[PDB]
């Protein structure tokens, strides 16, 4: 077998040519999203300058929206991509083309996908050109705490520059933090806090920054219903998290009474089926409704996806499995430094038996 | 230090076992718990500077003398450099890059990955554009990692 010609020819070869950019944004500005999708697809890479732009733009319009968005129905809200870019193309083939549908994604893009600056780039692409269609809400993992204990910095590091990494950083900050949908629901990454009584309260905070470790916006960001939701304390310390708290069913049905709301969404915690609706309130309306959208979470878990497209007063469930992506050795590790420690464990070995 | 001529006289007569002067593969191999050691062909290849399939007596005294406890840290990162530039021109290429990782790491890897992880780190580690890993740009990457203590050998 040749030495140097590539093996396994059926494979093509992913381009080299970094796009500048008259490629992909047009003489008004907008990105070419085909194109771009088409390349990114490929495993394409842009030149670093495009990153940056597309970047910094999509950081000043997330910068420029109000922390809770007015968003009229119809929409389909989505829940964590983890880096799944292959899964947020199959997301996006369901819930139907951003040129005609309105999107919201509830955060989790970073974080263990391996993909996950092309996630990053692609949705940034799309808030751009889709600005008013298109809604990304902030994560718990969309953080330097969690990116800098998980795999994203070593993902820039390997694909881009740490420079890139702070540029998301600073694009994430500026990521919203929950939807007012069609005026009836309010849908935020985790759920409810201890210090938000009124939407002024969620209207008067100061999200341009990382998340803190701990207070409104960790809770935000953080917190869940307990396992056993629904079968005294409102807010009981969350025990598996390690911070923010649990909410009780009085505190969700106290929370709805007082801010005339009919259901909370969130996200963050795998479900077998996709979805879970907890203990109704007290109609026969379910209190609380739980939409997971990260397939095959941590790639082992073999969960299905789903996203709820509420359109015509209807809100359909509609999932989907994962699909196959290219491999990455864990933390984006290069095969020099993956495999010297064994080299050289395998060479002193065979020396010393020989010698000795 | 006579200890150590004694030593290599004796290690040399012993594995010489047809007496002819030079260790074959098979020589080495006659070795059990070599018989079972899937880099001893590469190994000896390396030592085997003439290419002659055999190492004299010569190439034994050289190939240990890079593994005396008074060699500085250049000499041991050398000798790793040169276990990966099998055709010694100073400089890894993409065949023997290939060549190297497939010797060494057998079925752990498909040969898909493989080649894929070959193209992205000649990609990314070349800063030169000719295709080939300089001794600059591998110091640019592992001098920090302080392989060089682990690299000690007491003869
Ligand atoms: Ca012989
Ligand atoms: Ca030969
Ligand atoms: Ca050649
Ligand atoms: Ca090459």
């Amino acid at each position: 077998l040749s030495t140097t010609d590539r093996v396994v020819k059926a494979v093509p070869f992913p381009p080299s040519h970094r796009l500048t950019a008259k490629e992909v944004f047009d003489n008004d500005g907008k990105p070419r999203v085909d194109i771009l999708k088409a390349h990114l697809m490929k495993e394409g890479r842009l030149e670093e300058s495009v990153a940056l732009r597309i970047i910094t733009e999509g950081a000043s319009i997330l910068r420029q929206e109000k922390n809770l968005l007015d968003i009229d129905a119809p929409v389909t809200v989505c829940g964590d991509i983890h880096g799944q870019f292959f899964d947020l193309m199959k997301l996006f083939e369901v819930g139907g083309s951003p040129a005609n549908t309105r999107y919201l994604f509830l955060g989790d893009y970073v974080d263990r996908g391996y993909f996950s600056i092309e996630c990053v780039l692609y949705l940034w692409a799309l808030k751009i050109l889709y600005p008013k269609t298109l809604f990304l809400l902030r994560g718990n993992h969309e953080c330097r705490h969690l990116t800098e204990y998980f795999t994203f910095k070593q993902e820039c590091k390997i694909k881009y520059s740490e420079r890139v990494y702070d540029a998301c950083m600073d694009a994430f900050d500026c990521l919203p933090l929950a939807a007012l949908m069609n005026q009836q629901f309010l849908c935020v990454h985790g759920g409810l806090s201890p210090e938000i009584n009124t939407l002024d309260d969620i209207r008067k905070l100061d999200r341009f920054k990382e998340p803190p470790a701990y207070g409104p916006m960790c809770d935000i960001l953080w917190s869940d219903p307990p396992e056993n939701f629904g079968n005294q304390e409102h807010f009981t310390h969350n025990t598996v998290r390690g911070c923010s708290y649990f909410y009780s069913y009085p505190a969700v049905c106290e929370f709805l009474q007082h801010n005339n709301l009919l259901s909370i969404l969130r996200a963050h915690e795998a479900q077998d089926a996709g979805y879970r609706m907890y203990r109704k309130s007290q109609t026969g309306f379910p209190s609380l409704i739980t939409i997971f959208s990260a397939p095959n979470y941590l790639d082992v878990y073999n969960n299905k996806a789903a996203v709820l497209k509420y359109e015509n007063n209807v809100m359909n469930i509609r999932q989907f499995n994962c699909s196959p992506h290219p491999y990455w050795l864990p933390n984006f590790m290069d095969v020099f430094t993956w495999s010297l420690p064994f080299v050289g464990e395998k060479v002193t070995e065979m020396l010393v038996n020989v010698l000795n | 230090d006579a200890d150590e001529i004694k030593r290599l006289g004796k290690r040399f007569k012993k594995l010489d076992l047809d007496n002819s002067g030079s260790l074959s593969v098979e020589e080495f191999m006659s070795l059990p718990e070599l018989q079972q050691n899937p880099l001893v062909q590469r190994v000896i290849d390396i030592f085997d500077t003439d290419g002659n399939g055999e190492v004299d007596f010569k190439e034994f005294i050289e190939g240990v003398s890079q593994f005396s406890v008074k060699g500085d840290k250049e000499q041991k990162l050398r000798f790793a450099f040169r276990i990966y530039d099998m055709d010694k021109d100073g400089y890894i290429s993409n065949g023997e890059l290939f060549q190297v990782l497939k010797m060494m790491v057998g079925n752990n890897l498909k040969d898909t990955q493989l080649q894929q992880i070959v193209d992205k780190t000649i990609i990314n580690a070349d800063k030169d554009g000719d295709g080939r890993i300089s001794f600059e740009e591998f110091c640019a990457v592992v001098g920090g990692l302080d392989i060089h203590k682990k690299m000690v050998v007491d003869v």
